[PDB]
């Protein structure tokens, strides 16, 4: 049960790193909308950043959220630098995908998937 | 090969070499496109006796790696091999 | 005879190879004296360093010293002496003559699974 | 044939002007060669 | 306990008295090659593929039938054991037809698999092969008796488990032919498990005939519903279509068999 | 100290990049595969497996091929023990069931039983 | 003008080759190696073949080994033509490209005569080669090699003494020996800096201990000495091809272990063991004993190593492909510092980079 | 066993067994196993805390001088609780020899970066991060090297499917290459090719 | 021996033909359905039955190594001929 | 066993110094390069006249696939699925059943020619010489699905190219 830390000794330093990564994304989103000339607003991109951070809001393991912060900083460095194109930024917005059936009844109608 | 001797001489002069001796266009000195049928030889295992497969089974003589040390004197400090012999300079053409 | 070049790029010609190798071998021995005597790194490194230093002291020539140290040019023998010196300084800090820090899991190095 | 040419020029085909209905006076085609001549032309054999 | 001590390649193992050499090798995780042996049939002892060496003994013994004696070192990977296996595989493949591509047992053939594992790699047979006459024993079991190796798993199954006593060998010598001797139709309720316990393609499934091939099938482990026995089965599918139904070995229900309706 | 104490459950599902559809709606199956009753060999029945539920395979309109939308349809993982497979399923958020290893019971084989005096186990032929 | 930092973004030709190898047998995973270094096809075939033959504890016959060394040096000629001529075409000398690709067309005809495909032969296999040489092939290899020296002579006339070629190469891309060892360089990237190391001499494979050739050692570690090393390696490959045509033995071309290499179709259609072995080799394949190996050969770009792992089955558990271009393109960042943007394309030329082996 | 069996090299086997004893007794703090394969390739199995001491020793000791990093590799083996097997392939140019240093980590324990020992590893362990998810602490520029820029998941892990989870097509509505979930027109046919008969008795694992 | 469905479509040697209500006939609209009009099931019935004087005959399809693997065919049935499993040539014992 | 490329010391006598300065000021090696380029100007080019002239090929050549027949009209493929088991691209899809006279023949023999890697493992795994990879390479199409061959296309390629494929197998089969 004694493991080796990655960056965070406990959850509080990990939450500090999550918080600074969220600050850096919140600052970066207007420049991302500008220089990629995305057709979305700044509020929509920031709400997508909030959606991606709250997708991982259930983790209580410091090493796992350390690796999540490492991968998020990697995506941030790929976005600050122009390494992604417009396609790699807009893959966070599943625009061309049709909305999946949510309730039981429409999934029963269209197919076999639970 | 069809070139006149004036063009051939100018060409040999401009390159500085004799070019008809070594032509990069191939002619009738190459092999025939239709060949006589081969009779290929067989291996050493094509025998009718003293040819049990167990005495030439290559795959079944590989053993697992011999564990030298595991966690479950004035002996000589060793190297992985003898040190490499220094290369000799070429007696053919060393550019020296 | 003053070898013109080593042939290796970036490995400059040493003008005084014997004195340099004596300095580096005795400095390896001085650094290595801080390691405990029961460590196999100290015994083996004192062995090979005493052999190299005895060969260097027992040979005034440079070419014959290269052929009997058996490590190529004399300048890369000097470079490996520098590498051994820096290594022994690191082995003092790491202390790897201690026992194993952790046994592996019970089926860790088992192949095939 | 012209066996004085170099190896690659020494065999060729002058295609017809009508194959399977199509006007091939200018629209020659590499796949107009039938399989009995496709060995000879591609030098898979020395025998026509 | 009255367990006696035997040795399998020098490794000690405690077995009950009356245990065969094959089961004593099975306890250490070693599967001896076999063709006539089947642990739910009786012991025939005639394919002679389990010929293993007991050391300090100048004769190989039939491991499916020989009971162990206390103190035997069963040499499973010795030289004369391997020579016995290569010789017996050579005689098995002497008259065996070159049908491996057109055969439904290919890819799931014991004769192919342990010819690769235990046999030699080439033929000294420079003669003519036999061609055995085919039979018709029903619309379920395709019969190609040239591929038969005369292992009598047919006959032991129909005698002991199906309880039919209508399959048997006719003839003597190399002309010995497993069959019914007459135009008789082997229709039991268990008549399809002879397709399972034929190690070769001499008894193949006639509905599954030519349709698929065992490397590309996806083995799905399911339950029979044709009867209330609850027979554990494999449903094997190829590209989303059901190709056949094989049994699963479950000791408490259907030991390794299924019925003809299930199959 | 250079070591930390984490008493939480090992969960890496936010790190594997698998979408939620192929995490929470798939059923892993931990099992030793049954012996092919076509054959007598038991070397394939040695290790534990992990496959998933078979999702839909439909027909290609052009060629009649087996089209799929399931990425985990060809995924079969090989494990040495049952508990390693259970740990790998719990680590990746996969719901699993476990079928136990079905070893065949040892048989009392007797060649002399085929030629008994008063028992029903006489063979009528050999 | 100067270059401060060079960041090669790669993975644009990442195909996931060595994951696709995990789901295919060893014979099916052989043609993945033709397409890694796609100008050094039979050399990568030979490296994978030697890895599987080391794990299988078998050896090729002598004639198969001599055919492997013959076509390996034909392959080395092909790769150094590609290297030198495109390194000249990127700088601007477009003419010896066209001059040497006709000789390269003749060597692709040699591949097509021996295997049927002009580039990706799938010919050098574990156990030997797939098929014997057709009659009349070695005479045409002789007629090629007898003339190819004049081609190297006129290439070396166009470029070596040329002052514009020397201006673009002499003060360019200098690597010291310890940095070349530390960056994991291999082949000409080592030997231009003076490191006397060649895997055909030090750790020899198939019959390279029985052939006699020289190893061109650079003096300054720059682009120009590595250019001269590749030209002299073409000279020495002509030397090895002459020795291989003269010392070719007769005999078989596969291993005569029919549980590894497939039997002949004449006896596949006659014998029973041969038909069973043909069936099981072309559906299941041969099983490899469990073990991991690292077999490295001297590719014409450097050290083409394969870390192949077997679990005992007929498919590779893990198959790592070490390629020279990966470490060379990693060393691009140090080699380009202190140079201009015109020198970077020359450094990417003298590091013979094929991105199929860089990205897999 | 002459023509078709590989000749056994007993000399190099004995030399590598001696050098494996040498490394195992100089560095007992980290070396767990030493083994030499039958085709004479030495393997040093270490603890993941000894990446820098073992590799610095092999790079700098006068009886090792492994100045060249040939290859650096991870191997996903899911049945182990430390599923990744980080493999270092070294080359001695002085002693004309190769050594294999092997270690392990799971998804959450970082391996110490060996770029301070071998600068060749700066893209190799970057590839190990990209393909397997093994984090390398105290690395200069750790980022993805082979995958697509928005690519989620680690591909050479064995729980990752052959085709991925998303595929690309061009979409004329948004005028952009888009990512949608993968749907194959023909599914990859899985072939159960393993024989049920034991191939090699020397590799027979003992039963339970 | 190709026949034709009521939809005007040629039937393959397998027996495949699309239905009238099947939309997949639109791929042949303006184009052609390429079938092979040399049905092998008709071209092997045109072969003569080989009257051999032996009880067991061998067949390799002709050519030796250019045919199929050599099989041995039993001819003890006088009700039925002995058909080669690969090439389909059928044999009869001439007594 | 090694040689030093570019380890020549230049001479420093006035003869060689004036030779190098004349090479510098009078551009002598540049005139050498112009002379070599002029020497190729007066050669015959290696250009064949395609499509009227064709590149030289061998009987081993691996081009378009074809399903063959026996000399009786009977097709050779006995549905054994070795070719799709060995196919490293999984380009081959086979389905089979007994036909009306009970013979083991295919109903589906597809080859996705856009998956196919043209390596000829199918023709060397085929025990009956049914699938061959014939000599046709000029089969470029204008639609993607035209390169998705079914059994009828491959049987028509066999019936089209049999008069050439048979002679290539006749020329090559003793090497196999
Ligand atoms: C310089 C001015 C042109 C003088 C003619 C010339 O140089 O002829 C090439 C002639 C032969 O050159 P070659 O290429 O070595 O001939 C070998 C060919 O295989 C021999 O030629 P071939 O075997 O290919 O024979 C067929 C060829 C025969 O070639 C000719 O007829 C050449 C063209 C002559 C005009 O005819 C053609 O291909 C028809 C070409 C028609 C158009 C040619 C251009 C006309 C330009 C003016 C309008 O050159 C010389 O004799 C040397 C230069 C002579 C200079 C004379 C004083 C001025
Ligand atoms: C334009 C598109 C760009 C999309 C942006 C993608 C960024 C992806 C970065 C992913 C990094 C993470 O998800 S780290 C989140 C993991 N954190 C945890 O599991 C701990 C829970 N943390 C939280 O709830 C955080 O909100 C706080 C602020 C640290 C704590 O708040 P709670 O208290 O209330
Ligand atoms: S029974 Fe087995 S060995 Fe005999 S033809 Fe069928 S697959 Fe081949
Ligand atoms: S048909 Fe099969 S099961 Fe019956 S005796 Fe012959 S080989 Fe054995
Ligand atoms: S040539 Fe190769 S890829 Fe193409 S169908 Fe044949 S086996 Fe498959
Ligand atoms: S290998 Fe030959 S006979 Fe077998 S299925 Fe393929 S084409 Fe048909
Ligand atoms: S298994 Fe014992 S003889 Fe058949
Ligand atoms: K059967
Ligand atoms: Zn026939």
């Amino acid at each position: 049960t004694s493991v080796k830390p990655i960056f965070s000794r406990d959850m509080n330093e990990a939450k500090r790193r999550v918080r600074e990564l969220y600050r850096a994304w919140y600052r970066e989103v207007p420049n991302t909308v500008h220089l990629f000339q995305l057709d979305i607003s700044v509020k929509q991109g920031r709400d997508k950043v909030r959606e991606m951070f709250k997708k991982n809001a259930h983790v209580t393991d410091p090493r796992v959220v350390d690796l999540l912060v490492i991968k998020g900083k990697m995506e941030l460095e790929e976005t600050i630098n122009v390494w992604k194109q417009r396609t790699h930024v807009m893959r966070f917005f599943h625009e061309t995908e049709a909305p999946r059936p949510k309730d039981f009844l429409s999934k029963f109608y269209v197919g076999h998937d639970p | 090969a069809s070139a006149t001797r004036l063009i051939q001489g100018l060409r040999n002069w401009a390159s500085g070499r004799d070019l008809q001796a070594k032509l990069q266009l191939r002619y009738q000195e190459i092999s025939k496109r239709t060949q006589p049928p081969p009779k290929l030889p067989v291996g050493p295992s094509h025998r009718l006796s003293n040819n049990y497969y167990c005495a030439r089974d290559g795959r079944r003589e590989a053993m697992p790696p011999s564990i030298v040390m595991s966690s479950q004197s004035e002996k000589k400090a060793v190297s992985p091999a003898p040190p490499i012999k220094r290369w000799e300079l070429s007696q053919d053409e060393p550019y020296l | 005879l003053l070898k013109k070049t080593t042939g290796l790029v970036g490995l400059a010609v040493c003008e005084t190879p014997h004195e340099r190798l004596k300095i580096l071998y005795t400095k390896i021995l001085d650094v290595l004296g801080h390691i405990p005597k029961n460590a196999a790194y100290r015994k083996y490194t004192e062995q090979i360093t005493n052999e190299k230093l005895s060969i260097v002291k027992a040979e005034p020539d440079v070419k014959k010293l290269e052929e009997q140290l058996q490590g190529g040019q004399i300048e890369e023998v000097i470079l490996q002496a520098e590498n051994e010196l820096s290594l022994a300084r690191k082995m003092i800090q790491w202390k790897p003559w201690e026992p194993l820090v952790e046994e592996p899991p019970a089926s860790q190095w088992k192949w095939p699974i | 044939e012209d066996n004085k040419q170099f190896f690659g020029r020494h065999r060729w085909v002058i295609y017809t002007t009508e194959m399977n209905g199509k006007n091939t006076f200018w629209d020659v085609d590499g796949s107009m060669v039938p399989p009995e001549w496709h060995r000879w032309l591609h030098c898979m054999t020395d025998d026509p | 306990s009255n367990l006696i001590e035997v040795f399998v390649d020098g490794q000690s193992v405690m077995v009950e008295p009356g245990t065969t050499v094959l089961q004593a090798c099975e306890k250490v995780g070693m599967q001896i090659p076999r063709f006539c042996y089947h642990e739910r049939l009786s012991v025939a002892g005639n394919c002679r593929m389990c010929l293993v060496e007991i050391e300090k003994a100048p004769k190989v013994v039939a491991a499916c039938a020989m009971p162990v004696m206390k103190g035997w070192n069963i040499l499973t990977n010795s030289e004369k054991t391997k020579k016995a296996r290569e010789g017996v595989m050579e005689f098995l493949l002497a008259n065996h037809p070159l049908d491996c591509p057109i055969c439904d047992q290919g890819g799931e053939c014991d004769l192919q698999d342990q010819s690769m594992m235990f046999g030699s790699d080439r033929s000294r047979f420079l003669e003519g092969k036999r061609a055995v006459e085919d039979k018709n024993i029903g619309p379920l079991v395709k019969t190609i008796m040239t591929r038969c190796i005369q292992c009598t798993r047919c006959i032991r199954f129909a005698s002991e488990i199906a309880g039919v006593d209508d399959l048997g060998t006719t003839g003597r010598g190399n002309d010995m032919q497993v069959g019914t001797y007459i135009e008789k139709m082997f229709m039991s309720e268990l008549s399809g498990n002879i397709i399972d316990i034929c190690p070769v393609g001499a008894l193949t499934s006639k509905p599954y005939a030519f349709t698929a091939r065992p490397w590309e099938t996806r083995k799905t482990e399911s339950i029979d519903v044709m009867d209330a026995v609850g027979s554990n089965i494999v449903v094997s599918t190829r590209t989303g279509e059901v190709m056949r139904i094989l049994p699963r070995m479950h000791e408490d229900i259907n030991e390794e068999w299924i019925s003809d309706k299930t199959r | 100290t250079q070591l930390i104490t984490v008493d939480e459950k090992l969960d890496i599902t936010t790190l594997t990049g698998v979408p939620e559809e192929h995490i929470k709606t798939r059923k892993a199956r931990i099992f030793v595969p049954a012996r092919n009753n076509m054959q007598s060999g038991v070397n394939n029945t040695k290790k534990w497996k992990m496959e998933f539920d078979t999702r839909e395979r439909w027909e290609n309109p052009l060629m009649g091929w087996a089209s799929t939308a399931d990425p985990l349809s060809n995924l079969v993982l090989t494990f040495s023990t049952k508990e390693d497979a259970i740990a790998f399923a719990e680590k990746n958020g996969w719901s699993y069931d476990v079928e136990e290893r079905k070893v065949p019971k040892p048989k009392s084989k007797s060649y002399g039983a085929n030629f008994s005096w008063n028992k029903r186990t006489r063979v009528s032929t050999k | 003008e100067m270059v401060r930092k060079c960041d090669p973004h790669i993975g644009l030709l990442h195909r996931g080759t060595e994951k696709l190898i995990e789901y295919k047998t060893y014979l099916q995973a052989l043609p993945y190696f033709d397409r890694l270094d796609y100008v050094s096809m039979m050399c990568n075939e030979q490296a994978y073949s030697l890895a599987v033959e080391k794990l299988l504890n078998i050896q090729p016959p002598p004639r198969a080994q001599w055919i492997r060394v013959l076509f390996g040096e034909i392959t080395r000629l092909l790769n150094h033509i590609m290297a030198v001529t495109t390194h000249a075409l990127d700088i601007g000398a477009m003419t010896p490209f066209f001059w040497m690709f006709e000789e390269r067309e003749k060597m692709f005809e040699f591949y097509e005569r021996v295997s049927g495909a002009r580039m990706h032969a799938a010919y050098v296999r574990p156990g030997g080669v797939h098929q014997d040489l057709p009659l009349g092939l070695m005479d045409d290899i002789y007629e090629f090699s007898k003339n190819f020296s004049l081609r190297i002579d006129e290439l070396e006339e166009m470029l070596t003494n040329n002052r514009i070629w020397r201006n673009r190469t002499v003060d360019i891309g200098v690597v010291t020996a310890e940095d070349a060892l530390n960056y994991g360089f291999s082949g000409v990237m080592l030997r231009g800096s003076g490191i006397q190391w060649d895997l055909r001499k030090t750790q020899p494979y198939d019959v390279y201990d029985q052939v006699e050739f020289d190893v061109p050692i650079g003096s300054r570690g720059d682009c120009y000495d590595r250019y001269l090393c590749r030209v002299e390696e073409m000279r020495q490959s002509i030397r090895i091809i002459s020795q291989c045509l003269n010392k070719m033995p007769p005999g078989e071309i596969k291993v005569d272990d029919a549980k590894v290499s497939p039997p002949k179709r004449a006896e596949m259609k006659t014998s029973m063991e041969s038909l069973i072995h043909h069936f099981k080799l072309y559906t299941e394949g041969y099983q490899v004993p469990p073990g991991a190996t690292y077999t490295a050969i001297e590719a014409p770009k450097g050290e083409f190593g394969v870390y192949l792992v077997s679990d005992g089955s007929s498919r590779p558990y893990r198959c790592k492909i070490k390629a020279p271009g990966f470490a060379h393109l990693a060393g691009l960042d140090k080699m380009s510092k202190g140079h201009m943007l015109a020198d970077v394309v020359a450094i990417i030329g003298t590091q013979d980079i094929v991105f199929g082996e860089v990205d897999r | 066993t002459r023509p078709t069996v590989r000749p056994r090299n007993d000399v190099a086997h004995k030399q590598l067994s001696a050098f494996g004893e040498y490394v195992a007794e100089i560095l007992p703090k980290y070396v767990q196993q030493v083994q030499v394969s039958c085709f004479s390739e030495l393997e040093i199995c270490i603890h993941p805390d000894g990446v820098i001491p073992v590799l610095t020793f092999l790079r700098d000791h006068s009886n090792a001088q492994f100045k060249s990093l040939a290859d650096l590799t991870a191997v996903d083996i899911p049945t182990r609780q430390n599923r990744f097997e980080i493999v270092y392939n070294l080359l001695s140019l002085r002693f004309n020899s190769r050594i294999r240093v092997k270690t392990y980590t799971d998804e959450l324990t970082p391996v110490e970066s060996s770029v301070s020992v071998y600068k060749a590893a700066n893209w190799y362990e970057r590839e190990i991060w990209d393909m397997f998810g093994v984090f390398f602490a105290n690395h200069p520029d750790l980022r993805r090297i082979l995958t697509d820029y928005g690519f989620e998941g680690h591909p050479f892990r064995k729980d990752f499917p052959l085709s991925g989870y998303v595929e690309l097509r061009y979409d004329d509505e948004v005028k952009r290459v888009v990512a949608e979930p993968v749907e194959l027109a023909q599914e990859f046919r899985k072939f159960d090719l393993n024989s049920p008969w034991e191939a090699f008795p020397a590799y027979r694992q003992p039963p339970e | 021996g190709v026949r034709t469905s009521p939809t005007g479509e040629k039937v393959t040697h397998t027996g495949q033909v699309y239905d009238d209500e099947d939309y997949r006939r639109v791929r042949f609209v303006g184009r052609q359905k390429e079938v092979n009009e040399n049905f092998a099931i008709d071209l092997i019935a045109e072969q003569p039955v080989s009257q051999v004087g032996s009880r067991v005959i061998s067949c390799d399809g002709g050519g030796g190594a250019l045919g199929h693997p050599r099989v041995y065919i039993n001819l003890d049935k006088e009700t039925k001929t002995g058909t080669c499993g690969y090439c389909g040539l059928q044999f009869r014992q001439q007594h | 066993t090694y040689k030093y490329v570019n380890l020549r010391e230049p001479s420093m006598d006035m003869k060689s110094v004036t030779d190098r300065a004349a090479q510098t000021l009078l551009w002598t090696e540049l005139i050498r390069g112009l002379g070599m380029t002029l020497s190729y100007l007066f050669r015959e080019p290696a250009t064949i006249n395609y499509p009227f002239e064709k590149g030289p090929l061998s009987p081993r050549f691996r081009g378009e696939h074809a399903l063959r027949r026996y000399p009786s009209g009977e097709e050779r493929c006995i549905a054994c699925k070795l070719c799709e088991a060995v196919c490293p691209a999984q380009a081959i899809t086979i389905e089979a059943e007994p036909r009306a006279d009970g013979s083991r023949r295919t109903t589906r023999y597809d080859i996705d020619m856009t998956k196919c890697i043209y390596c000829g493992f199918c023709q060397e795994a085929c025990p009956v010489d049914a699938i061959v990879e014939g000599p046709n390479f000029e089969f470029s199409t204008e639609t993607h699905e035209e390169l998705l061959y079914n059994k009828e296309k491959l049987l028509n390629n066999g019936d089209k190219w049999e008069a050439e494929i048979a002679a290539n197998i006749q020329a090559d089969y003793l090497y196999r």
